[PDB]
């Protein structure tokens, strides 16, 4: 299992996590309801499962985050810088599987922030922030060393 | 730089709490 | 009646068993509500009767199966291996028409379970496992030696 | 192996139940 | 039992708390009479049991309580602040189940008093200040250690 | 007469029991009075004659029984564990036509104690408890050896 | 133990419905 | 001042429901 | 103030508790010589909490020693018994009072086994105390009040 | 089995009492 | 419970007994009053509880008993000859815990009498005499079978 | 020889009394 | 003296015990009077002896014992289990010669109660439960350490 | 288990009464 | 900061941790550690003294089960790397933090000490090599590198 | 292997505790 | 594992057994055994460290009559191998045992020390060869190599 493999597999792990986490939160953003899913990949099983384990923690830390992002005001131009800088200090002290899911939650929380604030059609940019940050900052490598994203279904 | 960090420290809290669920 | 006649006849018995069994139950998986059915095939009558002649027995153990399937965590990659191992242990002690009906329903329960867990558009892979198992493990020949799937309508 | 096997005998049981009905 | 499930279940316990206690204190609030309760929930009988136990320990303080909530004169802006400012001092001395019924009981006495001053359709936000105070202040974590809200039927 | 046919027929045997027995105790549960009844089936008359041939001995033992279900306090999750486990011993002494009307009689009350305790929309599951317990514990068959519920 | 005295009584009416 | 008088009154209903409930 | 912070400060809170409680008892060698941390606010915690229950722990002595003797705690079941008693104390509820009643269970079982031939076990009581409190949310309670220094 | 509980019940009355004085 | 396990444990089961039994027999010999006790073994508890249950019965026959040990007059060489000889008879009838404390009581009484007759440092042999005899005369296999020395705590 | 029989039978009594 | 030489004398010791003590009691059980013994059987004195010295004690507890085991109503299936189980608790507290004799008496109490209850021919199995419990709980070793069953003729 | 115990506990008494006639 | 710079630097932060944590323990023996030589004027012996300091309370406790587990492991000269590697990969299987890197140094200490105590003398340069070789091959030296090196541990 | 695993979780535990001490 | 490989291993197993038993016996002298030098980083010192400690409890019940029997032996530089050989062939004449291999090394120790106290200095290296050369020629080393080697003893 390669780190580049984990990197390309990350596009569908992310896309699906957004789809399924948005879907429980509703029980809005139409770019996440209409979000296309790939047929018959186990990376859509990964993103469905990871969307679900962040069920307790993520519900609490809700208005706390939106009030902090409102002070950030990320635009189409500084959001990848802002994505990087937050995500770079999340893993500065360490890595674990739970922090990997918190980095997909922040990609979901930031994908939704900017839609609600008028940046439409940006979902596909937040996905590359997640893929690209992960591939230049050793997160994909870390995951590939554990058997890939598929190892997370335990 | 200072808001950035508070988002990172909160993600750590959320992350480490979800880790405790998966291990 | 040849065993390869039973092998090609089996895709329509399974597809149709899924459609009609999903339908009584629902009275969800929209890959099974919108499952196409060949017109004027007797095999669509075989899957309709096999699906009804397990109704009560099958809802009885519905909860035990779901929770047993979750610890398995089948994926796009290991579902065949897992389908074969369960199905070779089922007929190791014995073959009878009910057990053949139980191999259809476990093809139905594994098909629905992966969907509910995020493996979409996989219905056709589950029908192939059913058909390719039966040919390669003497279940098709068993059935051909008795007149085919049509003998079951008794 | 051990999850695998429990699903098989469950299938036998539902499978031998249905048999008696059609037989 | 995940703390997340206790907090989602708190929807039902409180709704049913208000409805089943109102049904006794009325022998009015239109929102609490016409209050609907999901069907076949255990948090529905749980709502029922918590509202019937300390009836007199509740009908013993109506004067003192409905007197102080009127000088405080809650509004739709400071409501949550007061709700959390009051509820912090409650469990700061310690946790038990009677104080957990005492937390709910005040919401019924908030959402209703509030209702009597002109704040219509406010029962779904008092339901929210209950759910989003427990999960964030370890009240949903304490319950999770014991089983859930159903264990309260002892 | 297949046991399965006995099992499928039981659904409206119970509804009619539950519908008709509540009409007795009344002269509440709006889930049993609204309880729609299937048309032109004997099973509506079968359950009707068994809810009436039981209101002598039942109407007396009510307080004795319901006091125990408030000590047992069943939930939407343990309801099947209990109903199976009570009716199981009920029948480990033996089986007679009094005890089958006695079974359906506990479904009437169980579906009524939880309604009176806040468990709405469960009357459809109490029929299943009846319909499942009887086939899986050889009571749909024993009834079939006579001709179905109609012999009753 | 509650489970036995349930059936015990239900037996009573049963054999009495007999 | 009031915000407090609301909590302690509720402590008394809580610990009184307590003994009733244990 | 972190849970970890409370867990560590718990070591001295107990060893700092036993000391002054034994001394106030006389007005065990291993309890007279019990080493105390120089200049810690925790050292004082373990003697304020020791003086408050001086009334409630004065009466309940002959209570507890008879119940301990029949339980017969050895070096093996010592942690088993400690976790099982102390769990059952906090199930019903939590409060500072039951926090203090838990350390008293740490002085009373420390003192029982020494009297019954378990020389030098007070080093395992302290950990029973701190390992019961970190794995059962009791440490998380205290830090949420500010830490032990709030108790004062 | 019934000693562990009888210990934790009185242990609870010592707490309940001490709690009244602290708080 | 292993055989010589109970054997090795017999090392300080005895050292405890003699310690506690002398502390009460006075109610002297510094070879035992100073007999160093391990920290944190249940085997110490065993030697204390048996020290104080037999003490009363071990308080009448002390006049008659040791009067015999003079007329016997055992030295530092036949000591093991004499010890084994009497203990082989103490069990030639029947085994039970009461007599197992009777052997240790002879072990307390032989230790005491050798000091009182000029034999110094021989408590380090009346220990070994007690451990070897039991592993080579079916007594340690009697104790290990019932859970061991900890089983005596009843 | 005989004193030997004498110790063993005492402890025996003591043992069986215990 | 191997604890196994104790194992086979016991098939001869028990049978003797049952028989010789059956006749004293009559003052029944086919299988205990049919019951034949090898000749020049030195171990037959043992079962004759042990049945004697313990008769006036065994003529006292016969009352409450005929009603206890019937509530147990042993079978062919749970008879061994109840055997080994009743006998493990008789030696968890202490061995001596009476407890080993008091052990055999109950096989007879079982092998006879079982016959009056309609379990013909079960006399062979009761002899094994004795031997089999005795070898597998260190009761036969206790006898070979002291010499054997012949030394029981010193009581 | 109570039939088993009282049966065994019965057997100890005759086992120590017959033990004395023995020793 | 490069990977091999961190891997090269782990010789002296480990050798130093050992001398300093032992000097720690022994003021409250392994003469291989007392007489350990310490490179003059390097920040990595600065780094080893801080890590040995930080890790005592948490260690001072779990010194019993470690002793008993390492005894039933019975590492030898031949199997000690395999066991070190198998234990060290399970430690970082779940995640990587700085406390687990200090925890790793401590089990190199616990291991080098148990095997000496059990007769494996002059083994400290191989344990040091296990530590340096595991880190470089299982990506511990690269995690440390993309954070400044070991000197970053001084916060 | 059961020992090797028990040794690795004591090390995570001491590791995460030293961890909370360092950040 | 070669039995000729078990021959050089025995040089360091014996010399380790000697040093550590002597050491633990003292701490409860032959200065050739206090100053006994030991190979650094050899598992065979772990073997000799463990084999010395298992026999300790029993090897204090018999320290006496051994002493007095080797006195009327009066071993010399000339007859000590012969007596060693003939004591050691009689030890494994009725069987081979892991315990008799530890009781063989113990008599090497006890004869090495007898001769020293009786004025035979500088003789430990000849004793080690009696042990090494006896074991090779009397099939003791092949037995151990079949078991896996001396390291099999750390179990």
């Amino acid at each position: 299992m390669s780190e580049e493999q984990v990197a390309q597999d990350t596009e569908e792990v992310f896309r699906s996590y957004v789809f399924y986490r948005h879907q429980q939160e509703q029980e809005a953003d139409p770019e996440m309801v209409t979000l296309p899913l790939q047929p018959s990949s186990t990376m859509g099983q990964v993103g469905r499962q990871l969307a679900i384990i962040g069920d307790d923690i993520n519900r609490r830390y809700d208005s706390e985050f939106q009030t902090m992002l409102q002070h950030l005001q990320p635009t189409a131009e500084n959001a990848y810088e802002y994505f990087t800088k937050i995500a770079t200090s999340l893993f500065e002290s360490g890595i674990n599987w739970g922090r990997v899911v918190a980095l997909l939650g922040f990609g979901y929380r930031l994908a939704l922030h900017v839609y609600q604030h008028g940046l439409t059609g940006f979902l596909g940019q937040v996905t590359r922030f997640v893929v690209d940050f992960m591939l230049h900052h050793s997160i994909a490598r870390w995951i590939a060393q554990r058997g890939g994203w598929v190892a997370a279904l335990n | 730089e200072e808001i950035i960090h508070k988002l990172a420290m909160q993600l750590r809290h959320i992350g480490d709490n979800i880790d405790h669920r998966m291990v």
